[PDB]
């Protein structure tokens, strides 16, 4: 072991869905539109 | 007043990762960086509840990794916008936060498993070999060579933190600066070069 | 305004790999690069939802490999176009993304298997030989020589990441620049050389 | 083993179909045409 | 406009290997190169679907080998044509692709088998000899000498990749250039030497 | 073994039929003619 | 052990609730308002 | 062995028939004549 706390408390991470760059651009475009509705 | 206000230090804007990378979380990774540009999806939020709209702008960055915190430390390179017939391309000092903490959170991956397994087995064979060569009346060389080769091949790998291209993050302008269009930049330059003594 | 706009930093265009290579994913591979040019198949997509058509243009690159991330890191060399009677040949700074991450994803191949197998067997023979030479009353030299030779021959190989010539990727213009025809380039040069004092 | 995660999450790779350079050029030409339909 | 257009970078033309070679795929092979010239059999295919006919022209190259990728890396030396009464002989920067990947694919051949077999047997004799010299009451020198000689003779050989003279490949003009006849070249030279101040 | 993938995916190689230089030149001459038919 | 006192007396620490930067900004905005009521 | 391919594919070599230099010159003279027939 390590002798200190072994884990974080957030328990949150990013993802990887093999999203293409164009798909990511389109997703960001659609997000901002809804937010600025 | 100019077209754009003064973006105060510490101002942050929500964004979406458009291009990811594997961060190269090695001891030498701070110099071997990878591009991980993103796109601005919300209004720049600034001090005293004041906000500016710089949406659809592209922000180019470069990132390395950290295995202690298990995060991708990202350094902002530039920001570019195409507003009206106005072109913006400016170098900015900033960073990226994920869920309120500096850097982006990801896992640590190592593709050393097979070679490390081979080295282990090679010297397990070595130890049995030594405990067979131990036999006095009142495989070791090959295992050692293969162990050396496979350890040398395994130390070539270094851990990486993969960041995808579909995550929401925040861009922080650590140092305050003035937005400028390329036209404004050229106007400032030509005037400076004129040297109106 | 000139014929072509200002391509903002971080702008990306879909492309198809026309020429592949084996990337030479060795520790010294960053200097030993290979050409992996591609062809532009979509509209340059730029900041703020603005797009330009530079289709059929050729982009010459050079690539090396990485075994930790298992990817081909590709550096853009040049871009060339033949539009109308207008010739474009410009050095550009950019990179290549595959499925939203920096670099192109491929497998790691090693053609060292046979020589590594031979070295192993040579010293397995060595260990049995030592455990036969161990016999006191109350093959090893040949195996060692062959092991040395075969290990030396096996360390010559380095891993490579093969990239085919039928994959769809994205080209990212990391630094903003101005498109220029060779005629425009010569006009800028001759005028500069004139030195209109 | 290695002691960290052993695999990626994308599970995606390129291909190699022995495609000639001319065949690749033609394939790219045809792709762009359909996209700009 | 001149007789010939501007051949853009990344333009490729189908060709047939007329002269092959064994590429010398050693660590020092990059300096010990061999001539492997070929002949152009198709129209130069250039950016934006534009093509020029330079057929029957000879392209002289020089090639070395690579055992990791198992391919002959070929560097273009020159291109020569005899069109009309016009003579073309120009140094060009380019390379060769085979089936969409950089370099030409071939096998790796080693003619070290007999000498390596002899060294092995020599020291197998050595190990039996040591395990016969091991005999206390309560051949090795010759084998060692022959092993040393035969290992020294075997390390002289290096692997080669043989490329035949009947394969179809592609020549890539990595750097854009202007085709010029020897007459045009002399016209440019004499004018430059004139120094019309 | 090597511990990584051992083989390529193209499974394609050149040939060697002891073709003379003149024979290769003639073969290339005939190829181009058919292509430019 | 260490041979001196092993623990502090505050027995207090911060937290980590995976709070986003925007959420933290909003929380701070709301705090100050109540305090300046 | 060597651990790679042991032989070539051409399976062709030159010869040595103890031909004198004058004999070789005459043979070359006769070859060219037939070719330029």
């Amino acid at each position: 072991c390590a002798g200190v706390k072994s884990s974080f408390d957030c328990d949150a991470t990013t993802s990887d869905t093999c999203m293409t760059m164009t798909k990511a651009n389109q997703l960001a475009r659609d997000k901002a539109a809804k937010q600025a509705g | 007043k100019p077209r754009f206000p003064w973006i105060s230090s510490g101002s942050f804007v929500e964004a979406i990762v458009v291009e990811g990378a594997d961060a190269n979380a090695s001891v030498t990774g701070d110099k071997n960086t990878a591009p991980m540009q993103l796109r601005l999806t919300g209004k720049v939020q600034m001090p005293n509840d004041e906000e500016f709209d710089l949406t659809g702008c592209f922000v180019t960055l470069e990132a390395w990794g950290d295995v202690s915190s298990e995060r991708a430390i990202v350094r902002s390179r530039s920001i570019s916008c195409k507003l009206g017939d106005d072109d913006i391309d400016q170098k900015i000092a900033g960073h990226v936060s994920f869920m309120g903490k500096n850097g982006i959170k990801g896992e640590v991956v190592m593709r050393n498993g097979q070679i490390l397994l081979y080295a282990g087995g090679a010297g397990f064979l070595d130890g049995i070999g030594k405990g067979i060569e131990k036999a006095s009346s009142t495989v070791s060389s090959a295992a050692k060579t293969l162990s050396d080769y496979y350890i040398k091949r395994a130390e070539q790998y270094h851990p990486v933190i993969p960041i995808g291209a579909g995550n929401e993050v925040t861009l922080v302008f650590q140092d305050g600066f003035q937005l400028e269009t390329l036209e404004e930049a050229r106007a400032k330059a030509a005037a400076r070069k004129k040297q109106n003594q």
